[PDB]
RNA sequence: GUACGUGAAAUUGCUGAAAGGGAAGCAUUGGAAAUCAGUCUUAUAGGUCAGCAUCAGUUUUCGGGGGCGGAAAAAGAAUAAGGGAAGGUGGCUGUUUAUAGCCCUUGUUGUAAUACGUCCACUGGGGACUGAGGACUGCGGCUUGCCAAGGAUGCUGACAUAAUGGU
RNA sequence: UCUAGUGGGCCAUUUUUGGUAAGCAGAACUGGCGAUGCGGGAUGAACCGAACGUGAGGUUAAGGUGCCGGAAUGUACGCUCAUCAGACACCAGAAAAGGUGUUAGUUCGAACUAGCCCUGAAAAUGGAUGGCGCUUAAGCGUACUACCCAUACCUCACCGUCUGGGUUAAGAAGCUCAGACGAGUAGGCAGGCGUGGAGGUUUGUGACGAAGCCUUGGGCGUGAGCCUGGGUCGAACAGCCUCUAGUG
RNA sequence: GCCUCGUUAGUACUAUGGUUGGAGACAACAUGGGAAUCCGGGGUGCUGUAGGC
C-alpha cells in the first residue's frame, strides 16, 4: 500500500493547468477598512465621471 | 512514521545563519511594500509571529495586501494537477524585495531611454536581448607567446 | 585509420590573463574531432583549462616526411589496467609514425588487453642508432644480413582437383 | 493579358539577379577564408574560423523509452521521429538545450550543397499548417513574400547565410523527413560520436551523413 | 512511429442541426450559401446559431430587445434586430415601441404586440432579402445561463449554488453543513 | 408406407479421391491434380499474356572529365652542392665512395605529380519496382507551334487459349 | 457539464531502508509490462532495437555472416593448447593464493607487475557456447571494409479517420482539391449487419414451386452478412420508409 | 581573529551515455557542472543627516 510512482505522469496528462487570471481581485482578503474606503472613493469617482460627462 | 507538525524537518530551514544569531537589523521595518510588489519570503527563525509554512520558504510571490505590520502574498501551490492561489499573511521580517523585479524595472527604463534617442536620431534601436552569439573570427599573435608542447606526465606514486 | 594531429590552443582571453599561454599537442585521432577531443582531456587534467573555458586556435594533421625510409620508433605509453599503475615503452619498427601508433595500439590490445581509453600515449621517438635500440626483436630485424623463408603460404573454387603444392 | 507576364518575366530576372549576387557571396567568403588562413600561416601565427551559427539535427533513436526533459526538448525541435532534420541557429540557449538532447540527436556544421540539396529533393513548406512539397517560386511568395524571399535559393541563402528572418524561414520549412542512411551506421550507432558511435556533435560530419541520408 | 501530443482531435462543433425540421434544414442551406459565398462575419455566425441546439438558444423577450435598443449612448434604434431563436412577449411592459425584429420564432403574444405597435416581425429568410449582408442589425442573445439547471451546476463546499432537494423546506438539507450550531456550516 | 410433412448437426456404413515414419488442425507463398467463371467473339476501335523503345517517379551499381583546398599535400624523379656516418662497398678485423651505395641539408626542373578532402545548376553506362490521375487551364524551356514542363505512351508479336485469374 | 472503468499491481536503471541471506519485505526519480505485437538475446510479460492500417520497392536499428541460417571458411596484428579449453551485456553464476605454463613488461642473475591458460574446483536419469563441430579458430583483444534484414525510416499505390480550402452550376444528406495520422485490455462513443411482430409502400415473389434444408458451383463486402446456380422440398414470403421487442 | 585574492583543483563529488572493463568491489572513458580544508599574498572599517573645533 502507498507509492507514487504514476501520479506524476498522471498529473501532467491534463497539465499542471494554472488558475485563470482575471483583470479585478476581489476586495475580499483586504483591510476592511481599506475596502470601505475604497467603495467611497469609488462611488465618488462615478459620480464625478457622471458629472463631467453631462456637463461636457 | 512521520510527524505532522507545522515545524517538522525545520532544523535546518528556520536556523538563523552563522554568526548572524541575535538582534535582527532594523532596515527591514524602514521598507515600503505596495500591491504588485514581487517578494521572496526567507523565513526569519527569530520572529515566531506571522512565520509562514515551511512550504514557503524559498518561495516567490506578488503582494496583494498590505497591512500594519505583515504583507499579503500570492503564491501559486502545485496540488495533484493543477495550480492553486495561496494567501500567505507573512510578517515583514519574513519578506523581502526581489532583486529581479528591481532589475527588470531597471531594464525598462533603459529601454524606453534608448528608444527615446533612438526616436530623435530617427534610427530603430534594438532592444531585445539575444542569447550569446557564437565566438566571431580574430587573430591570435605569437609575439612573446611561442606555443609550448606538452606531453602527457608519466605515472607517479605520490600519495 | 589514425592521423597524426598538431593542435594548439588557449583558454579564452579574461581580465586576469589578457595573454593567456598557448598550448601545443601532438596527438594521434582518427578525425579531428576526437583530436580536438583528446587535447582538450590532456589540457583538463595538466593546465586547469576546460573546452568551456578554452578554444582551439590551431588544427594541423602532419603527415610523414620520409614514409618510403624505414625507421624504428621507440613509445612510451601510460598503461591503465586493473591496478591502473603502469608504465610502458615499447619499440615499433615502421615507415611511418601514425604506422607505429597503429600497430602499438594493436599490439596493447592483444597482449595487455588494453583499449584506447586505456592506452595514452606519453611521447613517440624515432631512433636512428642501432646501438640504442634495445630491443631484442627490433636489433634481430636490424641484422644486416637478414633473410627468412616466407611463412603461412596458404596458396573461391571449391573441390580443387590436385593436392596442393604449399611449398616452393 | 500580357501586362502580367512582363511583370512575371522582370520579376524571374530580378530571382537571377539576386541569387548570382548570393552565389558571388558564398565564393567571397569562401575566398576570404581560405586567403585569411594562408597569410596566417605564412606570418607563423594563427587565425580561427568563425564559430559556425548554423547547426542541422538529425534525431537517430526512436519515440521508445526516453526522459520526460529530452522529450519535451525534442517536441520543442520538432524531431517528432527518427530520421528527422532539422536547420537551427547555435547560440548559447540552443547549444545547452541540444547538450540535453545530446544522446538522442546528431548535429553538426552544414555546408552549402547540404542545404541546397536538402531544400531542392526533400524540401516542403509549412503552408496552412499542410506540408506542401517546394515545386515553385509561387509557393514562397504566399508564405514568405512578406519577409523579402521570393524563391527558393532566397530561401537557401537565408537559411545558408543566417539571415534576420530565419526563425519564420526555419519554421516555414517543413522537418526534413530523410531516409535510412546509405552505407548503415557505425557498429554502435548509440554512442557518442567521439566514441566511435553516432550521437553528438559531429562537426563537418553532419554533411558525409546527409549525403548518405538523400 | 511518430511522437504526436494528441491523435485526431476532433473539434467541438456541429455541423448540421440535429433537428429534422425540413424548413430549419432550408434556413440552413440559404445562409450555408450566404456564409460560404460572402465575407459576412454575420452570415457565418447565424450559420452557427442555426446549428445551435435549443439550451443555446434562449428565448429573448420584446421588453430585453427594447432596452437593447433604446441604449442613450447606442444610436442602434431603427437596426433590425436579429435573434436566432424565438422571441417572447413581456406583458409587464404595458406600452410597445416601434421595432423591427427577425427572429426564428415568435410567439403569438409576441407577434400580435409588434404589429399592434407598428413594427414587423421578419423571418431569418426575410432577412437574408433585406440585409444578406447583415448590415445596420443588432444581433443580439438571450440570457443562457437563466436555465434552472445553472443554479446546480458547480456546486460544493462554499460554492453558493443550489443544492438538488427533493422538497423545499424546514425539514430539507437544512442542518449539518447548513449552519454553524450544527456541527459546521458548508 | 402408419418406425409416415419438411428431415438439420453430432454420430455411423458404403463408394470415389487423396494423405499418413511418435498427434492433428492453422496462416503465407507457389507446384501438382481437379474444377469454374469472366472476358472476347464484336461495334477505326476493342480480349489474355508477352518483348523492345522512348519517358516519368523512386532507388541501386560501376566509370569518366574538371575546379578548389593541405606544409598552395608529404614524398619522389632528373640535375647541381655542402655535410654525414654506417647494419662498412671497393680497397686491408679494420676504414668513409673508390671496382656498390645510403643518409642529412639546400637550389633548379616546379607553378611537378599522385593520394586524400571537397564541390560541379560536368558527364557515360548496367539493373529493378512503379504508370496513381484522365478534355483544356499552371510554372517553365524552345522557336506561332514544338518540348523529358501539373502522374505512360509508342511500336510489335503470340494466344485467342483454361492462357491469366478464381476455388 | 454528465458519466464509465480503476481504487490487488509488477519489472528495470540509479539512490536506499529492515534483513545472515533471498526470484525477500519497504520506499524515492524515470522508463517499461499490465494493455503490446514486431527484429535481436537459442528459448522468456517488462533486457537491446523499434512501437503496428493494406501492399510494392529501397535503406537501416539491435544483432549478426563455417553449417543448421539470409549474409566474407573476409582483411591486418597478436595472445591461447586446456586428460573433459573458450565462446558476447541483462544471464543463468565463483574466490584468496598459486604454476620450472607461456607471452610481455618494471626495477635492482633476481625480485616482481601484468594478460591468456591451468590448479584451487567438490553429485546424484543421458545432455547441452542453441546443435554440429571449431585450434596460423568457426576462441580471445583491437582496427578495417563488404554484406544480411524488422510491422522502424524513405518514395509510391489504396483503405479509413481527422483537419483545412472550394462548390447555385449538384441522392448540397451531393460533388471536388490537399495535408497529417493509424498499438490497445477495463471503459466510452459512433455508424452499420442479422432475428420475431406493427403502420405505410413496392402495377412486389409464389403450386410453371413460398419457406426451410444440403452443396467438392459462381459473385459482392474490411467485416457482421447478402446474392446466386444445382439438388431436396411443399404454401406461403420478401425489398424500402418507419414502429416495436422475450432480438444474435 | 576576521574579510578578500590565489594554491589546493579541473582534485573530491556529481547530471547524462555505452551489448564499456571487472566474479564483485569498484574503475576508466564520452558529453556537461564543479567544490572544501591546509597553504601563501593583500586588508584591519566604510558611509548618510544635522551640527561643533
Amino acid at each position: 500500500n502507498h507509492t507514487n510512482h504514476n501520479q506524476n505522469k498522471k498529473a501532467h496528462r491534463n497539465g499542471i493547468k494554472r488558475p485563470q487570471k482575471h483583470r479585478y481581485d476581489s476586495l475580499k482578503y483586504r483591510d476592511a477598512k481599506f475596502r470601505r474606503n475604497q467603495k467611497f472613493a469609488n462611488r465618488g469617482t462615478v459620480e464625478a465621471i457622471r458629472q463631467a460627462k453631462a456637463s461636457a | 512514521p512521520h510527524s505532522y507538525g507545522i515545524r517538522a524537518r525545520t532544523r535546518y530551514t528556520f536556523q538563523r545563519g552563522f554568526r548572524e544569531h541575535g538582534q535582527i537589523r532594523l532596515s527591514t521595518y524602514l521598507k515600503t511594500y505596495k500591491v504588485g510588489d514581487i517578494v521572496d519570503i526567507k523565513v526569519n527563525g527569530a520572529v515566531q509571529k506571522g512565520m509562514p509554512h515551511k512550504y514557503y520558504h524559498g518561495k516567490t510571490g506578488v503582494v496583494y495586501n498590505v497591512t500594519q505590520s505583515s504583507v499579503g502574498v500570492l503564491i501559486y501551490k502545485v496540488v495533484g494537477n493543477r495550480y492553486m492561489e495561496k494567501r500567505v499573511n507573512v510578517r515583514i521580517e519574513h519578506v523581502k524585495h526581489s532583486k529581479c523585479r528591481q532589475d527588470f524595472l531597471d531594464r525598462v527604463k533603459a529601454n524606453e531611454a534608448k528608444r527615446k534617442e533612438a526616436k530623435a536620431q530617427g534610427k530603430t534601436v534594438q532592444l531585445r536581448r539575444q542569447p550569446a552569439p557564437p565566438a566571431k573570427a580574430h587573430f591570435v599573435s605569437t609575439e612573446n607567446n611561442e606555443p609550448v608542447t606538452l606531453h602527457p606526465v608519466a605515472y607517479d606514486t605520490t600519495i | 585509420a589514425l592521423k597524426e594531429y598538431q593542435v594548439v590552443g588557449r583558454k579564452v582571453p579574461t581580465e586576469h590573463e589578457p595573454v593567456p599561454k598557448l598550448f601545443r599537442m601532438r596527438l594521434f585521432a582518427p578525425n579531428e574531432s576526437v583530436a580536438k577531443s583528446r587535447y582538450w582531456y590532456f589540457l583538463k587534467m595538466i593546465n586547469k583549462v576546460k573546452k568551456a573555458t578554452g578554444e582551439i586556435v590551431a588544427i594541423n594533421e602532419i603527415s610523414e616526411p620520409k614514409p618510403l625510409k624505414a625507421k624504428v620508433f621507440g613509445i612510451w605509453i601510460r598503461y591503465d589496467s586493473r591496478s591502473g599503475t603502469h608504465n610502458m615503452y615499447k619499440e615499433f619498427r615502421d615507415t611511418t609514425r601514425v604506422g607505429a601508433v597503429e600497430a602499438m595500439y594493436a599490439d596493447m590490445a592483444a597482449r595487455h588487453r588494453a583499449r584506447f581509453r586505456s592506452i595514452r600515449i606519453l611521447k613517440v621517438v624515432e631512433v636512428e642508432k642501432k646501438e640504442d635500440v634495445r630491443r631484442n626483436y627490433v636489433k634481430q630485424l636490424l641484422n644486416p644480413h637478414l633473410k627468412f623463408p616466407l611463412p603461412h603460404r596458404r596458396t573461391k573454387k571449391v573441390f580443387a582437383p590436385h593436392r596442393p603444392s604449399t611449398f616452393y | 493579358a500580357a501586362e502580367k507576364k512582363s511583370a512575371r518575366q522582370k520579376k524571374r530576372e530580378l530571382i537571377a539577379k539576386r541569387a548570382e549576387a548570393y552565389e558571388a557571396e558564398y565564393r567571397a567568403a569562401e575566398r576570404e577564408q581560405i586567403e585569411l588562413a594562408r597569410k596566417a600561416r605564412a606570418e607563423g601565427n594563427y587565425f580561427v574560423p568563425h564559430e559556425p551559427k548554423l547547426i542541422f539535427v538529425v534525431r537517430i533513436r526512436g519515440i521508445n523509452n526516453i526522459p520526460p526533459k529530452a522529450r519535451k526538448i525534442m517536441q520543442l525541435l520538432r524531431l517528432l521521429q527518427i530520421n528527422n532534420g532539422i536547420f537551427v541557429k547555435f547560440n548559447k540557449a540552443i547549444k545547452e538545450m541540444l547538450q540535453v538532447v545530446e544522446p538522442y540527436v546528431t548535429y553538426g556544421i552544414p555546408n552549402h550543397k547540404t542545404v541546397r540539396e536538402l531544400i531542392y529533393k526533400r524540401g516542403f513548406g509549412k503552408v496552412n499548417k499542410q506540408r506542401i512539397p517546394l515545386s515553385d517560386n509561387a509557393i514562397i511568395e504566399a508564405a514568405l513574400g512578406k519577409y523579402s524571399i521570393l524563391s527558393v535559393e532566397d530561401l537557401i541563402h537565408e537559411i545558408y547565410t543566417v539571415g534576420p528572418n530565419f526563425k519564420q524561414a526555419a519554421n516555414f520549412l517543413w522537418p526534413f523527413k530523410l531516409s535510412s542512411p546509405l552505407g548503415g551506421w557505425r557498429e554502435r550507432k548509440f554512442k557518442h560520436f567521439i566514441e566511435g558511435g553516432d550521437a553528438g556533435k559531429r562537426d563537418e560530419h553532419i554533411n558525409g551523413l546527409v549525403q548518405k541520408m538523400l | 512511429g511518430i511522437d504526436i501530443e494528441r491523435h485526431h482531435v476532433k473539434k467541438s462543433q456541429r455541423s448540421k442541426p440535429a433537428s429534422e425540421n425540413v424548413y430549419l434544414k432550408l434556413l440552413v442551406k440559404l445562409y450555408r450559401f450566404l456564409a460560404r459565398r460572402t465575407d459576412s462575419r454575420f452570415n457565418k455566425a447565424i450559420l452557427k446559431r442555426l446549428f445551435q441546439s435549443k439550451t443555446n438558444r434562449p428565448p429573448i423577450s420584446i421588453s430585453k430587445i427594447a432596452a437593447l435598443t433604446s441604449r442613450k449612448s447606442a444610436s442602434s434604434q431603427n437596426k433590425t434586430t436579429v435573434v436566432v431563436g424565438t422571441v417572447t412577449d413581456d406583458e409587464r411592459m404595458l406600452t410597445v415601441p416601434k421595432l423591427s425584429i427577425a427572429a426564428l420564432r415568435f410567439t403569438k403574444s409576441a407577434r400580435a404586440r409588434i404589429l399592434k405597435a407598428g413594427g414587423e416581425v421578419l423571418t431569418l429568410d426575410q432577412l437574408a432579402l433585406r440585409a444578406p449582408t447583415g448590415s445596420n442589425t443588432v444581433l443580439v442573445r438571450g440570457k443562457k445561463h437563466a436555465r434552472e439547471a445553472y443554479r446546480h451546476f458547480g456546486f460544493g463546499p462554499h460554492k453558493h449554488k443550489a443544492p438538488y432537494v427533493r422538497s423545499e423546506g424546514r425539514k430539507f438539507e437544512r442542518a449539518r453543513g447548513r449552519r454553524k450550531s450544527r456541527a459546521f456550516k458548508v
